[PDB]
């Protein structure tokens, strides 16, 4: 998934 | 702490087969559970997650199905790429385990091993060590057993096997045994053989040699 | 395109440290945690250790936590294994693989480097005559013995590649001297074994080592 920010996870 | 146990560890079909491999968790994982294939040479390649969510590119004869703690691998009709190994592996966790692995391979008509005895070089007696090498050639299925007797005494421990992979054109295996002795206990002794044990062989097949004659 | 460049494999000694790399292009290496898995020869699939994509979570698998070390730099695009106290056990191909799902399982593999942990010593093979019994109107076999060498891989072709059918050249075993030993081997027609001379052509470039061998009938 290149479109996922996973600074923007919000389950983090 | 999760045990991934497949079922079989090996497979025989042909070409236009459906096939299942099964894949059993030893606790409930969902349906977080992926499957890979790997060719001989080659690192591993996702097929599924998600039980059942195919990669893009992967040929949709493949399908998984299952939840909890038994899931399925189905290849609808069997094509010639997909004759490898097949593993599965939970992600229910970080700390995630695979199976062993299914290796799917080609069955074949019976085929009863060629059968081949070899003495040690006199290059190699120079050195101090004899090798006697017994080469069982183009046989099915892979399942076959070896035996050496040094005048009539059985040898355990002190030989070691080698089996090829299913030849691409007939789909046979082919083992070599190498008997490894001393120099001088191979001076000791006349009668050296190998007996080979094989469905294809209604009874045991012997190749044996008398040293120097 | 993706690809995953692995290096820093080869032989180590037991008890000594060793540390891998796996470079990353084609695609955005700081968005994704990363996989080391490794596979010993013969054997199957086993998870070694994740690194998140800003290398604030790291975990490792019973085996190696304590010993292993996994970290990455970003702005070179790389993933790092330190692996310290190795042990005969950590013999293996070393896969790095991408989360692409952050989901903990694999879609996208380097093709491994491999990691022997041995001290044995580099050496070149004897190479001996598998020859033609004189009982064999039909078919005969032959080969070559190739014995005693280290490390992997040896190749073997026979009449200098001219002769591939019937060839079995059987996987390698290793000896409790910590060598290794293979044999290579061809069915030919028993009315060829006066005429036709038959080369096994071995190869072991780790000690620069090629021999041309005549198997003859004895």
């Amino acid at each position: 998934n290149p479109n996922a920010n996973p600074n923007a996870n919000p389950n983090a | 702490d999760i045990q991934m146990t497949q079922s079989p560890s090996t497979l025989s079909a042909s070409v236009g087969d459906r096939v299942a491999i099964t894949c059993r968790a030893s606790q409930s994982i969902s349906r977080w559970l992926a499957w890979y294939q790997q060719q001989p040479g080659k690192a591993p390649k996702l097929l599924m997650s998600g039980a059942s969510v195919l990669e893009s590119g992967v040929p949709s004869r493949f399908s998984g199905s299952g939840s909890g703690t038994e899931f399925t691998l189905t290849i609808s009709s069997l094509q010639p790429d997909d004759f490898a190994t097949y593993y599965c592996q939970h992600y229910n966790s970080y700390f995630v385990t695979f199976g062993q692995g299914t290796k799917v391979e080609i069955k074949r008509t019976v085929a009863a091993p060629s059968v081949f005895i070899f003495p040690p070089s006199d290059e190699q007696l120079k050195s101090g060590t004899a090798s006697v090498v017994c080469l069982l050639n183009n046989f099915y299925p892979r399942e076959a057993k070896v035996q050496w007797k040094v005048d009539n005494a059985l040898q355990s421990g002190n030989s070691q096997e080698s089996v090829t992979e299913q030849d691409s054109k007939d789909s046979t295996y082919s083992l070599s045994s190498t008997l490894t002795l001393s120099k001088a206990d191979y001076e000791k002794h006349k009668v050296y053989a190998c007996e080979v044990t094989h469905q294809g062989l209604s009874s045991p097949v012997t190749k044996s040699f008398n040293r120097g004659e | 395109q993706m690809q995953l460049v692995e290096s820093g494999g080869g032989v180590v000694q037991p008890g000594r440290s060793l540390r891998l790399s796996c470079t990353a292009s084609g695609f955005t290496f700081s968005t994704y945690a990363m996989h080391w898995v490794r596979q010993s020869p013969g054997q199957g699939l086993q998870w070694v250790a994740v690194i998140s994509y800003h290398s604030t979570n790291k975990y490792y698998e019973d085996s190696v936590r304590g010993r292993f070390t996994i970290s990455r730099d970003n702005s070179k695009n790389t993933l790092y294994l330190q692996m310290n106290s190795l042990r005969a056990e950590d013999t293996a191909v070393y896969y790095c693989a991408r989360d692409g799902y952050s989901s903990s399982f694999f879609d996208f593999w380097g093709q491994g480097t491999l990691v022997t942990v041995s001290s044995a010593s580099t050496k070149g093979p004897s190479v001996f005559p598998l020859a033609p019994s004189s009982k064999s109107g039909g078919t005969a076999a032959l080969g070559c013995l190739v014995k005693d060498y280290f490390p992997e891989p040896v190749t073997v072709s026979w009449n200098s590649g001219a002769l591939t059918s019937g060839v079995h050249t059987f996987p390698a075993v290793l000896q409790s001297s910590g060598l290794y030993s293979l044999s290579s081997v061809v069915t030919v027609p028993s009315s060829s074994l006066g005429t036709q001379t038959y080369i096994c052509n071995v190869n072991h470039k780790p000690s620069n080592t090629k021999v041309d061998k005549k198997v003859e009938p004895k």
